[PDB]
């Protein structure tokens, strides 16, 4: 399993190797994935608008 | 944004360069059939060679994979 | 220059290069 | 600032005059090279190497008469690439083998494809629902059952419909003759639907145009109407009433009346792209049993179904020998069925 | 109130009852399973495996039972037409049982998933609303995917430890289940070599295993996560659908045109086997062959197996049948009872005559006899036409070689239309009529219903994709737009169509 | 049977009127097609998630269910921006229009048939 | 909502809704994936249409001997 | 601060030079993601197993038990898999590796050096010094033999001929 | 817990989807009995 501590800071891209590399294009070192969406995805918009009465009408 | 249509007939280039250009294409398209090269790029037989001597029936290609080698037996001559 | 520049030019070209090649082929002799 | 992918995104987005976006891609060069190739065949390629016929301006065809022609039936179900082993890198054999058909066919589904993209792509910016696409998926049906999925089921492409006028009416009558397809239910719902789409259409034009509101002084009241109004532009009330009084029942749901238009026409390609499948594996309804079993036990027992069935039969008998000329099929006049033969 | 095509919207944010509804289908289609194996067992005849195969019977399920490992039952008899002493448990009847069972069970579960819908698993921990980790969970099951891939790839096609998959030869005599060692060079890709099934189902689950410990260790990308609506389930069925039609469609294409994951033993042979002769040809080598050796043509025409000479027939052929001829093939030609031999037709001259075959596409054929270079020397006329070349006049008359009726001499005119017409069809075949009381018209294979059922449920399932993918992507205008709409139509009201910030 | 025969005897497919009907049958039912899917799709947003959208038009409400403008903007981005017609008025008579007199031109090439003046 | 023990097993297989990578993630490397399946699916294709020839891979009912 | 041993390459991040035989080289950089604790335990026992495996080629070929048979070390493997001594040899490395796991899992956890079992019967080594100086030594001897075990198998492989034998009469092909 | 869940909601059907639903299957039933008996 690969290491604990790693990240995308500290690590120096000029070191990279190819199994470094790899990894991080793998999606490796992922500590800064705290981030959620935070967008419903399945909310329905309801903001119907009440169109005005006319004097026609 | 978009180029309007005035802008586009009223330009002296326009003209002059498809004047220059557009004929060349119609003659060309003409030489292309006149000449005989469409037959030759495209296939197609010329009215005198649908049948051949020895063939007076129609050339089915009866192979899949042979079917460049029997087209060149058929088209030959 | 644009794109519909491109897009006019892709049927055009061909388009009079076959209205020759027809206009030639109504006067071949069948 | 922003990155490659998203300037990408950006100007392929932009609304100019042609919106090109995501879907552009695949749909301009895809129909384009479909409609320039179905032009080449129709103006230059022949099919004498394919079905012994001259389809093509340069052999002295119309506009009915030219088309492009389907591959020859030694080819199989190949996808006829001009580097493949049956052209090897020879346009004038892949011209003459039939291979522009599978071009402008291949091409032809990537460009439906395009095409139901740029619906899905238009209606997702612009803001609205994608029923558009939706409905666009018919005629999608339609190319993919009779063009891809009947041949497929068939010996070759050579039994594919050809590009062309009169080799429509060919296909036409080659299934009618081979298959009975009007006997095909599959097919009598696609009718229907066809039929009912055309009356949706004439019917709600006549409905609206005659129940419009006078909002003009002048006599034609084609001006009389703005697209940013807020009021409907014809009467509901009185085409509802109109037609409760004419016919028995009337719309009286605006929505539900243009989701019919939109359902009506869909469900009857469907239904007939579903009858065409089944024809791919020969599964017809081309025959009733009992109608058969009492017609072959009577004598006297006729149908106009019986009828359709001989008609059917002189269809394939006077067809097969020119019309599938590689089975090399030689009729005698004695075989072939005739009227007055019996 | 909700629309009678909307009702099972209400478990789209119940993973419970989703759950609950899985359980329920998933019940039905195990039953459905058990069900029809039981039925296909009470109506299958397995006295004559050559001339009656399983295909014969309309066997449907059953072909499937059989082609990996399930041959024996419990009457004592196996599908390859040899006797078992002891049948043991997997036997068809132990197969539909087994499924009954599975489909109580999880109709039981369904019930219990039903009823006990409000689980904490279920929850989010962060927000609390009922919700599905969807990239984690799809990670889970492909590494199941790939566990059960490979393990089925690895022992039950291998025989390591398993029956094997049913292996037949390339004309369909001799088919049984047998142990396949995997082909890991280019020949594993050929569709009709049984190596290629093990060797793909090891490569794949191990590809399927290594993929599913990526998708659960890694998130997704956030771009990826707001274009897919990952956190919208119905993305999950519109991707869902489409694989699945993708597979329908790859696998009417592996039926129809045939593989060695569809041998003919089990659902007969292809149309493509009657339209390039393959029968036929194999049987004419066989024939030349045994001609070479001195043999006569009663002895050369005799050593032709009954089952190669079955395959050799147009009623055999899946697209020959009807869209409405229901039933088994059995219920159209008849039962086959035996082979009558092979047809030769020889004129008053003694020149050998061969009536052409009946194409695919013909429900009638026109029965005309050729030469050996292909001249019309002798036919039938239509019904009642005045003739030239009738079998009448030219004298026709048929020898029979091996069959039934080997040696055998014909030399009637009735008997002689009668032959041609029954060669027209291919080889000669005795059929019984009376047990089913068979009408007379074709009917198709199971491999040719079911290309037909499978090609139309992968043609639906594309229009199934293109709505689940639509209400996916627009759940926001799912009852109508608003007044946001009318600014981006405007044309040219905006640089980039449908972006805000981008005004002119 | 009656279209077989007229086939045979007329060839009713090569008679351009029939041809015209065809396509008036044919745009007919894409003209169906395409008018219910822009109005369909421009719904103004009126009702609530649990429930059908036809219920967000009520019989003899006096304003538009439909947002015009956003169909006519969407069509006019499909194909070019004068591809669409701005009128309603002008829309439903170019509906009531093309279908009708496609089966008037077929039904007057079935009459002109009658009297044996067949196709081409 | 009942907790249960399989439910607290498998609590923290579903625990993580939302969680995303910032970002484009893996998607190049997910593209460059996707581009060899289209490959290799290209292959299979065109060997089952028997526009690639490869030898010792006959696509035919005579393979099986 | 480039690598020692590659002058272009630079050193990796987690190779500081304490272990020994850390020259600085690792090019795919497999020391950046997986740790290198296992990665040494897994080098020092791959090493452990081909010196075993180096002198026992040597030996099996100048000397075979008189109750075994005379033959090969290569082709002896299918001898003793149909025998059963070979079961019996895995059967104990997988005992004795059973208790691996454990010291694999105290790795993990950080409560035991990489590779060091304590096993010293004989008390070799004690001083701090000689002890750095076994380590490297080791750890030398076991890439030469992990190199060395393969370069004979394969030399076998291709020569049909055992070790000493092909240095008899050197047969170039 | 086993009591209200809120995703339960009611489920309508006009006399116009009846009459409709009632067409179609009855036309549907006229179109392929003729099939389905021979
Ligand atoms: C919807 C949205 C999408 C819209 C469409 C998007 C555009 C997609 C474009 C791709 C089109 C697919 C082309 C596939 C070509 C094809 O099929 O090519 C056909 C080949 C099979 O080749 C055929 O195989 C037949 C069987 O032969 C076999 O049997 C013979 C027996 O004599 C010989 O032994 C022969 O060697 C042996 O191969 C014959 O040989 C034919 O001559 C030969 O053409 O399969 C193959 O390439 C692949 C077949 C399996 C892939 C499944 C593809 C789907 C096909 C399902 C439809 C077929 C079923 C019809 C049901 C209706
Ligand atoms: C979006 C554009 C697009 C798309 C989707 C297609 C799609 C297709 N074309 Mg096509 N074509 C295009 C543009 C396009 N074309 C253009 C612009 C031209 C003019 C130059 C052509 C000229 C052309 C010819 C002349 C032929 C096709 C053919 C085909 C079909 C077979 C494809 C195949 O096997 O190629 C193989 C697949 C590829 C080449 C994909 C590219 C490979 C990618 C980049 C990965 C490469 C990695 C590799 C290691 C390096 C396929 C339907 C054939 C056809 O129709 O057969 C009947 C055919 O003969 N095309
Ligand atoms: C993909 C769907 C499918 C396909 C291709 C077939 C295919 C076939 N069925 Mg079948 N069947 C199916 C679903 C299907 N079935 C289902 C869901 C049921 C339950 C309603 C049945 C009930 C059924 C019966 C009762 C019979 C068939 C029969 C047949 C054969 C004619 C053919 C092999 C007939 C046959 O020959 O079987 C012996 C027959 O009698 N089927
Ligand atoms: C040792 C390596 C190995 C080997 C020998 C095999 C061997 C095989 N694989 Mg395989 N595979 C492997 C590893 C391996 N696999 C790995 C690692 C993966 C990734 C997980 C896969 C993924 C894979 C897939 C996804 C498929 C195979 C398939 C196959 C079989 C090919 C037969 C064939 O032509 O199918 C016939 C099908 C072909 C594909 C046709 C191309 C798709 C066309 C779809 C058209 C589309 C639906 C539109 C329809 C329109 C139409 C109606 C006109 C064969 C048994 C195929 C099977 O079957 C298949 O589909 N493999
Ligand atoms: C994996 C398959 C699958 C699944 C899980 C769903 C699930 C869903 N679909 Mg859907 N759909 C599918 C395939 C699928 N669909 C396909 C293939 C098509 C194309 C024909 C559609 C077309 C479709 C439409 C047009 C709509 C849905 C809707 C819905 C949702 C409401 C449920 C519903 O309609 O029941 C309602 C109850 C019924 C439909 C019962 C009526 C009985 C049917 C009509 C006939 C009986 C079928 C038989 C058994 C099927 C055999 C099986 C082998 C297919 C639900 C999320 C609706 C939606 O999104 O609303 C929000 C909606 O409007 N679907
Ligand atoms: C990786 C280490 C390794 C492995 C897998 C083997 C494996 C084998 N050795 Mg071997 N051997 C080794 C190291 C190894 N040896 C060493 C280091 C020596 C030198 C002491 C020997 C000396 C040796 C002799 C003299 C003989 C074998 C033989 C054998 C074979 C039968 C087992 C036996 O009786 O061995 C017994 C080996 C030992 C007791 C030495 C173990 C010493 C340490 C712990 C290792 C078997 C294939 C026999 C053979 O070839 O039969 C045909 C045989 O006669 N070995
Ligand atoms: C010559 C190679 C060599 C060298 C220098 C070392 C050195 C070391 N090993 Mg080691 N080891 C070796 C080979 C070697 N080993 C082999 C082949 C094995 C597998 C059997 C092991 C298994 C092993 C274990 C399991 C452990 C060590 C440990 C140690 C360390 C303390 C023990 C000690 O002082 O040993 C000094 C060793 C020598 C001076 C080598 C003597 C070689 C004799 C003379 C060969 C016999 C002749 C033969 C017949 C030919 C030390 C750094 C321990 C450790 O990590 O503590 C820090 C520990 O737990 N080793
Ligand atoms: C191409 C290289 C890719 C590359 O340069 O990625 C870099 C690019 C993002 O670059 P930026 O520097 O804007 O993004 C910051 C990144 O570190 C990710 O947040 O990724 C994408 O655009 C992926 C979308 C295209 C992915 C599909 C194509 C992938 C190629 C398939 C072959
Ligand atoms: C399968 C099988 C068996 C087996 C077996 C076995 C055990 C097979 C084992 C095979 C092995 C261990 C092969 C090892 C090869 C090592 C190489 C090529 C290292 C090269 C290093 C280099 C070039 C260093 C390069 C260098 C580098 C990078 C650093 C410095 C610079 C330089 C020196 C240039 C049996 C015998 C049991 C029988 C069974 O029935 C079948
Ligand atoms: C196929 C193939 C070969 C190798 C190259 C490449 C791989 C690119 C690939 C594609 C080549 C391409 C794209 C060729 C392009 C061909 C094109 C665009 C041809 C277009 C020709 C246009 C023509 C006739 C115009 C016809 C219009 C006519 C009469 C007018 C009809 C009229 C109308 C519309 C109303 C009634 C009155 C009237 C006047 C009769
Ligand atoms: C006509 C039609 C419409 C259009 C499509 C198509 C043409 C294909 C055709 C298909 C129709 C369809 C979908 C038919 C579906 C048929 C199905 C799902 C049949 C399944 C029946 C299920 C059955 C028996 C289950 C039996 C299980 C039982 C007792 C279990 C009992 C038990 C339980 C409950 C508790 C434990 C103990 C025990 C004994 C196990
Ligand atoms: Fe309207």
């Amino acid at each position: 399993k690969p290491r604990a501590d790693l990240d995308r800071a500290m690590m120096d891209p000029a070191r990279d190797t190819v199994v470094s590399s790899l990894y991080k294009s793998l999606g490796g070192a992922l500590d800064k994935t705290a981030v959620y969406d935070e967008e419903d995805q399945l909310l329905i918009l309801s903001d119907m608008e009440t169109f005005p009465e006319t004097e026609l009408g | 944004g978009e180029r309007p249509f005035s802008d586009i007939i009223t330009s002296i280039r326009y003209w002059i360069i498809h004047s220059i250009t557009i004929p060349a294409l119609y003659v060309a398209g003409w030489l292309f059939v006149s000449t005989g090269l469409a037959y030759d790029i495209f296939g197609t037989p010329r009215p005198n060679e649908y049948f051949t001597q020895d063939r007076q029936q129609v050339p089915l290609v009866n192979d899949r994979f042979s079917a460049k080698q029997e087209l060149e037996d058929l088209t030959k001559g | 220059f644009t794109f519909r520049w491109l897009a006019i030019h892709g049927l055009a070209v061909p388009t009079v290069f076959f209205l020759g090649a027809i206009t030639s082929m109504q006067f071949i002799q069948r | 600032g922003r990155g490659w992918f998203d300037l990408i995104d950006d100007w392929l987005k932009r609304d100019r005059f042609v919106f090109v976006g995501w879907s552009g891609l695949l749909l301009f060069p895809t129909s384009y090279l479909s409609i320039g190739g179905w032009f080449t065949g129709t103006t230059f390629v022949t099919s004498w190497y394919t079905h012994g016929l001259a389809s093509s301006y340069l052999e002295g065809c119309n506009f009915f008469t030219a088309a492009v022609s389907t591959p020859a039936n030694s080819m199989g179900h190949s996808l006829l690439l001009l580097w493949g082993p049956e052209a090897q890198g020879d346009f004038t054999r892949w011209c003459q083998i039939g291979g522009l058909w599978a071009f402008c066919a291949l091409h032809g589904s990537f460009a439906l494809i395009g095409f139901c993209l740029r619906q899905f792509e238009i209606a997702r910016l612009v803001g609205i629902r994608p029923y558009n696409a939706i409905a666009f998926s018919g005629p999608i049906a339609i190319f993919v059952s009779v063009f891809l999925m009947y041949p497929l089921g068939q010996a070759s492409w050579f039994f594919a419909p050809s590009l062309g006028v009169a080799a429509i009416f060919r296909f036409l009558l080659f299934i009618q003759g081979f298959h009975n397809f009007t006997l095909n239910p599959f097919h009598m719902m696609g009718v229907a639907g066809i039929l009912g789409a055309a009356l949706l259409c004439a019917i709600h034009g006549a409905t609206v145009q005659n129940t419009i509101f006078e909002d003009g002084d002048a006599a034609n009241t084609f001006r009389a109407f703005t697209p940013t109004q807020a009021e409907e532009t014809y009467s509901m009330v009185t085409a509802n009433r109109f037609w409760s009084q004419i016919f028995g029942v009337a719309f009286s749901n605006k929505r539900w009346l243009h989701f019919f238009m939109l359902f009506v026409p869909l469900a009857g390609l469907w239904t007939s792209a579903i009858g065409i499948v089944g024809l791919a594996l020969n599964l017809r309804a081309y025959d009733f049993v009992s109608q058969e079993l009492r017609a072959a036990e009577d004598p006297e027992f006729e149908t106009f179904y019986t009828k359709n069935i001989l008609l059917n039969e002189g269809i394939r008998s006077w067809m097969a020998a020119q019309d599938q000329p590689h089975e090399n099929f030689i009729f005698p006049e004695e075989v072939l069925p005739r009227g007055n033969a019996l | 109130g909700l629309p009678w095509y909307r009702v099972h919207t209400v478990v789209l944010n119940d993973p419970g009852r989703l759950i609950a509804v899985h359980l329920m289908h998933t019940a039905l289609v195990a039953g459905w399973a058990g069900s029809m194996a039981l039925y296909e067992l009470a109506v299958f005849d397995p006295s004559d495996p050559v001339l009656n195969p399983m295909w014969r019977q309309g066997m449907f399920v059953m072909p499937f039972m059989a082609r990996i490992g399930v041959t024996d039952s419990w009457g004592g008899w196996s599908v390859t037409g040899e006797s078992v002493a002891n049948p043991g448990f997997w036997s068809f009847e132990g197969v539909a049982l087994a499924h009954i069972g599975l489909s109580g069970l999880l109709f039981l579960a369904a019930v219990w998933h039903w009823v006990y819908w409000d689980l904490e698993l279920f929850r989010d921990p962060r927000t609390g609303n009922p919700a599905l980790d969807l990239p984690k969970i799809f990670g889970i099951h492909l590494l199941l995917s790939g566990v059960l891939c490979f393990g089925f790839g690895a022992f039950h096609v291998t025989g390591a430890w398993g029956p094997g998959i049913w292996v037949s030869d390339a004309y369909g005599i001799t088919g049984k289940v047998q142990p396949v060692a995997p082909a890991w060079g280019a020949e594993g890709f050929n569709p009709f070599n049984p190596s290629g099934v093990a060797s793909h189902h090891i490569a794949a689950g191990i590809l399927g295993f290594l993929a599913g410990i990526f998708h659960i260790a890694v998130r997704p990308p956030q771009r990826l996560y707001r274009a897919l609506r990952m956190g919208n389930i119905e993305t999950v069925l519109s991707s869902s659908i489409a694989a699945v039609f993708w597979s329908a469609f790859i696998t009417t294409g592996t039926m129809w045109y045939g593989s060695a994951t569809t041998p003919i033993e089990l659902f007969g042979p292809t149309r493509y086997q009657w339209d390039s002769g393959y029968f036929q040809q194999e049987i004419e080598r066989r024939v030349e062959n045994s001609l070479n050796e001195g043999l006569n043509l009663s002895e050369a025409w005799s050593r032709i197996p009954d089952k190669l000479a079955f395959y050799d027939y147009i009623g055999n052929n899946p697209a020959k049948g009807g869209l409405f001829r229901a039933g088994p093939m059995n219920k159209g030609d008849g039962i086959a009872e035996a082979w009558l031999g092979h047809p030769i037709f020889q004129d008053k001259e003694g020149k050998e005559l061969t009536v052409r075959r009946m194409p695919a596409f013909f429900e009638t054929f026109p029965v005309i006899l050729v030469d050996k270079d292909g001249i019309i020397r002798a036919d039938i006329p239509f019904r009642r036409a005045e003739s030239k070349y009738s079998i009448e006049q030219v004298g026709v008359t048929v020898s029979f070689y091996g069959g039934k009726l080997n040696g055998q001499v014909f030399k009637d005119a009735p008997t002689v239309k009668k032959y041609a017409r029954k060669a027209q069809l291919g080889e000669v075949l005795e059929f019984d009529r009376t047990t089913l009381e068979s009408d007379g018209v074709f009917r198709s294979s199971p491999r040719g219903w079911y290309t037909f059922g499978h090609a139309n449920f992968a043609l639906l399932f594309f229009l199934g994709h293109l709505w689940h993918g639509s209400r996916t992507l627009f759940r926001d205008v799912f009852s109508g737009i608003g007044a946001e709409v009318t600014e981006q139509v405007e044309f040219g009201a905006f640089q980039k169509l449908g972006d805000r910030s981008t005004k002119k | 049977n009656f279209m077989l025969v007229f086939q045979a005897e007329h060839n009713i497919l090569m008679h351009p009127f029939h041809q015209l009907g065809v396509a008036g049958v044919f745009g007919g039912s894409l003209f169906s097609a395409m008018h219910g899917s822009l109005v369909t799709s421009s719904l103004i947003r009126e009702t609530t998630e649990n429930e059908s959208a036809n219920y967000g038009y009520k019989f003899g409400q006096e304003e538009e269910t439909y947002n015009i403008v956003a169909a006519h903007g969407y069509f006019g981005r499909l194909i070019f921006q004068y591809a669409s017609f701005n009128n309603s008025r002008a829309l439903h008579f170019f509906l009531g229009l093309w279908p009708v007199v496609g089966i008037w031109f077929t039904a007057l090439g079935v009459m002109t048939m009658a009297f044996n003046l067949n196709g081409f | 909502a009942l907790r249960t023990r399989l439910g607290e097993l498998l609590r923290p297989l579903n625990s993580e809704y939302g969680k995303v990578a910032p970002g484009w993630g893996t998607t190049p490397i997910m593209g460059f994936v996707m581009l060899l399946f289209f490959l290799f699916l290209l292959i299979i294709l065109q060997i089952y249409n028997s526009s690639l020839i490869i030898e010792n891979v006959d696509v035919d009912w005579a393979s099986l001997g | 601060d480039f690598s020692a041993a590659v002058p272009f390459l630079k050193r990796p991040s987690n190779l500081d030079g304490t272990l020994a035989g850390d020259v600085g080289f690792d090019p795919l950089g497999f020391s950046d993601v997986f740790d290198l604790r296992v990665l040494r335990e897994a080098e020092l026992k791959h090493g452990r197993f081909a010196m075993l495996a180096v002198l026992g080629f040597l030996v099996q070929e100048v000397y075979t038990f008189p109750f075994f048979p005379k033959m090969a070390p290569v082709d002896a493997h299918d001898y003793f898999v149909t025998q059963g001594g070979g079961s019996q040899i895995i059967f104990w490395i997988s005992f004795v590796e059973i208790f691996g796991v454990v010291a694999l899992f105290e790795l993990i956890q950080g409560k035991r050096d990489a590779g060091d079992f304590a096993f010293d019967p004989l008390g070799l080594g004690k001083d701090e010094a000689t002890l750095a100086r076994y380590k490297v030594a080791e750890i030398k001897h076991a890439r030469l033999a992990m190199i060395a075990i393969g370069g004979f198998i394969h030399q076998f492989w291709v020569t049909k001929q055992t070790v000493l034998e092909q240095l008899g009469n050197f047969q170039s092909l | 817990m086993s009591g209200p869940n809120p995703n339960k909601q009611p489920v309508e059907l006009n006399r116009t989807s009846l009459f409709w639903g009632l067409l179609l299957i009855f036309v549907l039933a006229v179109l392929f009995s003729s099939y389905f008996f021979n």
